[PDB]
């Protein structure tokens, strides 16, 4: 009727060749103002892991990973219990606790979604009934996100060991010395960026479909820097204040702020290099 | 640098006079004639 | 009587914005107050600079410290400890010169006292000899007597109140701290923010949760201060906070209260948000007025009451000049931050009160464009293709079957120009709009022009004063033209059409068709003005345009809605800014050019006035149009096409003002010591960058991005940054 | 790891590398990136663009600029001094 | 190679000559 | 056009435009020399792609 707000269609498939289930969900939304908004998701989840030797190898690797995480948390707590009760002014210890917390969350999620697989057992009794496999897909998505961010942060942790030769020490020194000023200027950069974003949201946010949301405005303004803009819907949205916003944003942002970042980095790099050269030549 | 300044001022005045003469060489009363010669002369229907 | 109500899912932006502003102002005020009080421990006119050698004191040769309290009107002095290089050697006349910041009127204003550090003098010292150095505010004359020994001599040629008048006022006691008081700012700003947050929470819990007192108050009374819900609740809720407020205040005079206050602030903010997330639009205005009235009443009435009750119960050189002027600058910054925060809050409430309406308007306009097949209408070239489109998608849409709330039948007003359009001759397909002539302002009959006895069914329908201008791709149109109503139901509209293309209504003279109608959505409560235009540059060419503007029809007769309050507040702010700038102009004189200065203050004043004026004009136009529409209703088609444009203009002006305020805050961030090299570098190289880019753009214009890959400004910025770093870091 | 199954620009690791290189050129779609993962998708794009362009391009430029200045100063000093 | 190395050599040359001009004009003062 | 360019050059009596004009004139030889290397690398890549 006219009073319906949403419609869901759900099913799933197996594909016995490669043991990999797939849950399919299709949603159609009917807003109060009329129209139809479609959405979909296809999640290829797996539930029968231990079938082959490679899965046994993966399970052994997971056990080794759990032991590694236990060793890391034990050594971290041993370090914090007696040495350096403050411990937080290094930037290499916040990363450690972040990695440990994310890994613990990932392990907990994996255990939770591996123990709760009774839906498959229930389905295999009567196969003429709807199999409810939505929670498994949701938890698989969450676990994938957590694993992705943990893997990303480990490679960042890798930076602690690339300091072997002298030509690599000055780069790290420059980065550490300029981080404070970079943050200080990034505060202003973000303030001006958000001011532009809110102005665009309030002006062009009802007609352009690219500024319909604050997040969309932010993404569009980041895409403008890439030179990935069409310059059309802005001008046909408003012939006045349309091109003015674009021109002022491009000019101000690009020239002033990009060149200011370059100056901030270059000055401190030159200062560090000159200081090191003078110290080496005077010793 | 008084002599240099005076020479620069004289050169600027001469350049301004030359620019004014060039602009006057592009005087009016010719755009309408050109438009008439390009839109009516040698460009008109044979009949109605 | 607590209910745990509103299981609904919604967000009220007014309360959230108010709480966020009230927290941000405290966060930025704390740094200034801490900086100001760092130098207070360092320190710890009214007379001349002459010696104070004793001339009437003898017999008691020893050392003793004395203090003269130069009491005055709005200028507290205190007492200054007396010392000396020889440690006030005995059997000598102690001579010094101590003056306090107080600069009261040049009258008999003094109160001296001598401490009895062992021996005491039976007689009394004459005075601290001083006649006039700069102001001569405190009189200096002998007394030849004193009060009882080991006490304070009566200083003559109320005190309990003045000693604790404006420093026990908490509210305006921030910049009135006694030099040796141990109630330093941190404990005078935490009490104020706690009091404000508790006022907000207690006023929000009344409207939200406890509003069913036997169903005591209606919740329908007018927003105006009519000795009603809006004002009485503020007074009633101003007393509930005082128990815990006074408890925390007297706990301040260990450090436990500094955490309890923050916990109370946090819980009050959370409760305020949770209970206000269900406020109807007619209460959030009442909540703000109630909170403001509670704050005003509390402060103005019952801080003096508290200080009076306490008083009644009690009764029964380079360094000095350079560190005493910074206090004045800090006070000026303190008193300007509050004004800026008030302006920012007013602007935020004016512009960001109905963001949900913004999203709903976007969705509604998208749905309307989708439902009318805008793609098909836009791709039209034949002057006859309009009729199949109207018969297929328009007429079933306007009439429908229990669908499409219309709110006024559509209209088909068109302009004639009474001249036969010349077909475009073949060629390069010129993209101009040539073959233009004068318009038509006559009346014709059925068919076409044939005046027999009087005006026919095809009249001119002269435009009104306020009808909006289309501003098409060929000319600018008005609200006048030959109108034709599309019936009332889908039985006569078809006959009306058959008539319209039976008697060549759209002949080869017309210019536009201007199909226009309105729409209403009660689920989101939004109107939408829809217009469709078919330009006719030449014979049978046409250009298709459509415009769907959603808006919210709020009228000036509705009462005291939020836009009216924001507009009057903006008008007051603009008036204050204009008065201040005019006073600055008068005192300085003239020749205030080649600077940001007045050329920026006038722009700010103009923007502030324009926003409020446009909002008020939109409210008045909406009220007039709705009142005209109500009277009558069938087949008249009152047009709401100029209200939407005014609403859009007001929204744009508010957004511009908010952007300017945010940019001003960003450039005012430069007050950090190590972060001051960013604003200084930009403010010095920016004129050079503008000059060079202006010289470059004319280089590309005389010929007939620019620095997106050249980055010339990097050199200038680096040079300026290095120069300022050398001039600042080292010295 | 995030977009490996439903984008086709990040289907393989080398494809991810080449897609990032094209992103540096501003040849991104971003229509499928956002719809593949509404959260953690835009965060990737924004953080990558900001960090990459600003910090890393400025550092690459600064190294070469400083080296060129030092070389010119040294070659100027070694002349007209013997 | 192209973008990083050469687009940075271009600006390195430009910045070096610009800074040299600025320093040469700055050292002319106060003789 | 030449007179307009010459007047714009004469409009550089201020310090900023004079500095800009001097900057681009003291590095013309180096700027042209770098283009040789740029074009050599560009042609090498073009030949490889072809």
């Amino acid at each position: 009727d006219r009073g319906t707000r949403a419609t869901f269609i759900d099913f799933s498939v197996y594909n016995a060749n490669i043991n990999l289930f797939c849950v399919v969900r299709l949603l159609v939304e009917f807003p109060a103002t009329g129209g139809v908004i479609p959405s979909w998701q296809f999640q290829p989840l797996k539930l029968i892991r231990y079938v082959t030797t490679f899965d046994f190898f993966l399970a052994a690797c997971e056990i080794i990973f759990c032991f590694f995480i236990f060793y890391y948390v034990v050594e971290e707590i041993l370090e914090i219990r007696i040495h350096k009760l403050h411990y937080f002014r290094s930037f290499w210890n916040c990363l450690d606790v972040v990695i440990v917390v994310l890994s613990v969350v990932a392990i907990g999620i994996n255990i939770y979604r591996t123990s709760n697989v009774e839906v498959l057992l229930q389905f295999l009794e009567d196969q003429n009934t709807f199999p409810n496999f939505e929670h498994l897909a949701y938890w698989q998505i969450q676990f994938n996100n957590i694993a992705a961010v943990t893997v990303f942060f480990v490679w960042i942790k890798l930076f602690k060991f690339i300091n072997f030769n002298r030509t690599m020490s000055q780069l790290s020194t420059t980065m550490s010395r300029c981080a404070k000023d970079l943050f200080g200027f990034a505060i202003m950069f973000f303030i001006i960026f958000l001011a532009y974003a809110q102005l665009a949201y309030l002006v062009f946010g009802t007609q352009v479909d690219d500024f319909s949301t604050f997040q969309e405005c932010i993404f569009t303004q980041f895409r403008i820097i890439l030179g990935d803009i069409n310059f059309a819907e802005i001008e046909e949205a408003n012939r006045v204040l349309g091109p003015i916003y674009f021109t002022t944003f491009v000019f101000f942002m690009f020239f002033i702020l990009l060149n200011m970042f370059l100056a901030i980095i270059n000055d401190t790099y030159s200062e560090v290099k000159s200081d090191l050269a003078q110290q080496k030549a005077e010793m | 640098l008084k002599s240099v300044l005076r020479e620069l001022v004289t050169y600027l005045l001469f350049l301004i006079v030359l620019c004014i003469l060039t602009y006057g060489m592009m005087s009016s009363n010719v755009y309408y004639y050109t438009r008439m010669m390009s839109q009516l002369f040698l460009d008109t229907p044979v009949s109605k | 009587r607590f209910v745990f109500p509103e299981p609904t899912a919604d967000v009220n932006y007014i309360v959230m914005l108010t709480c966020a502003v009230c927290l941000v102002t405290y966060m930025v005020m704390a740094a200034i107050l801490h900086k100001l009080d760092q130098l207070d421990a360092s320190r710890g006119r009214f007379k001349y600079e002459i010696l104070v050698k004793t001339g009437w004191g003898r017999g008691s040769g020893t050392t003793a410290h004395v203090g003269i309290m130069l009491y005055g009107v709005d200028s507290r002095s205190g007492h200054r400890h007396l010392d000396g290089d020889r440690a006030f050697h005995r059997n000598s006349l102690d001579i010094f010169r101590i003056a306090t910041p107080h600069s009261l009127g040049s009258v008999w204003k003094i109160r001296v006292w001598h401490d009895n550090k062992g021996l005491s003098p039976a007689w009394f010292l004459q005075h601290v000899i001083v006649r006039d150095l700069q102001t001569a505010r405190s009189a200096f004359f002998l007394v030849n007597d004193w009060l009882s020994v080991e006490t304070e001599a009566n200083g003559g040629l109320v005190a309990e109140l003045q000693r604790g008048f404006f420093d026990k006022h908490i509210w305006l006691s921030i910049w009135d701290r006694p030099p040796r008081s141990r109630f330093t700012r941190i404990q005078r700003a935490t009490c104020c923010v706690l009091l404000i947050c508790l006022f907000l929470g207690a006023n929000a819990v009344w409207y939200g949760a406890v509003g069913d007192s036997a169903y005591s108050t209606g919740h329908v009374s007018r927003l105006s201060p009519l000795s009603v819900d809006t004002v009485a609740v503020g007074l009633v809720s101003s007393v509930v906070v005082y128990p815990v407020y006074l408890a925390i205040l007297f706990l301040f005079r260990a450090s436990l209260a500094h955490g309890l206050s923050l916990l109370l602030v946090a819980v009050a903010v959370a409760v305020s948000g949770w209970v206000g997330a269900s406020f109807p639009p007619g209460v959030s205005v009442a909540w703000l007025l109630s909170s403001s009235a509670s704050f005003l009443a509390s402060f103005l009435g019952w801080e003096p009451l508290k200080v009076l009750l306490e008083a009644l119960y009690f009764s029964l050189l380079f360094l000095a000049k350079e560190e005493a002027r910074k206090v004045k600058r800090l006070h000026g910054m303190l008193r300007s931050l509050l004004v800026y925060m008030l302006f920012l809050l007013v602007t935020l409430l004016a512009s960001y009160g109905d963001a949900s309406c913004h999203g709903h308007a976007y969705r509604l306009q998208s749905a309307i464009k989708q439902e009318l097949h805008s793609r098909a209408f836009l791709a039209i070239t034949r002057s006859e293709e309009l009729w199949p489109w109207m018969a297929h998608v328009l007429l079933p849409y306007v009439h429908g079957n229990q669908s499409s709330p219309e709110l006024g039948p559509p209209r088909l007003r068109q302009v004639r120009l009474q001249e036969a359009l010349y077909p475009d001759p073949p060629g390069p397909r010129v993209h101009t709009c040539s073959a233009a002539g004068g318009f038509s302002t006559s009346d014709y009959d059925v068919g076409w022009e044939s005046p027999h006895n009087g005006s026919g069914t095809w009249a001119y329908s002269a435009p009104d004063l306020l009808g909006a201008w289309s501003w098409g791709s060929c000319a600018v149109y008005d609200s006048g033209g030959y109108v034709q109503e599309l019936g009332l139901s889908l039985e006569e509209s078809r006959d009306r059409l058959r008539f319209l293309q039976l008697h060549n209504w759209l002949d080869n003279r017309s210019r536009a068709v201007f199909l226009e109608l309105t729409r209403y959505s009660p689920a989101v409560g939004l109107h939408a003005a829809v217009t469709l235009r078919l330009e006719f540059p030449a014979a049978g060419r046409a250009l298709a345009a459509l415009s769907v503007r959603p808006f919210a029809l709020r009228r000036l007769s509705a009462g005291l809605s939020l836009p009216l309050l924001t507009s009057v507040c903006l008008l007051l702010f603009a008036v204050h800014f204009a008065v201040a700038e005019a006073r600055t102009w008068h005192r300085e004189g003239r020749w205030r050019v080649l600077r940001l200065g007045a050329w920026a203050r006038w722009l700010l004043v103009a923007l502030t006035a324009a926003t409020a004026l446009v909002r008020l004009a939109q409210l008045g136009a909406a009220d007039r149009q709705w009142t005209r529409f109500v009277r009558g209703r069938p087949r008249r088609f009152t047009s709401f096409d100029q209200v939407a444009q005014l609403s859009s203009a007001a929204r744009g002006l508010a957004a511009s003002l908010l952007f300017l305020l945010l940019v001003k805050a960003a450039q005012q961030l430069r007050f950090v010591r190590q972060w001051s090299v960013f604003g200084k570098t930009l403010c010095r190289a920016l004129p050079e960058l503008l000059g060079v880019t202006l010289g470059l753009v004319v280089l590309g214009v005389a010929y007939a991005r620019l620095w997106g890959a050249l980055r010339l400004g990097a050199v200038i910025l680096r040079w300026r940054y290095h120069a300022l770093r050398g001039e600042l870091y080292r010295p």
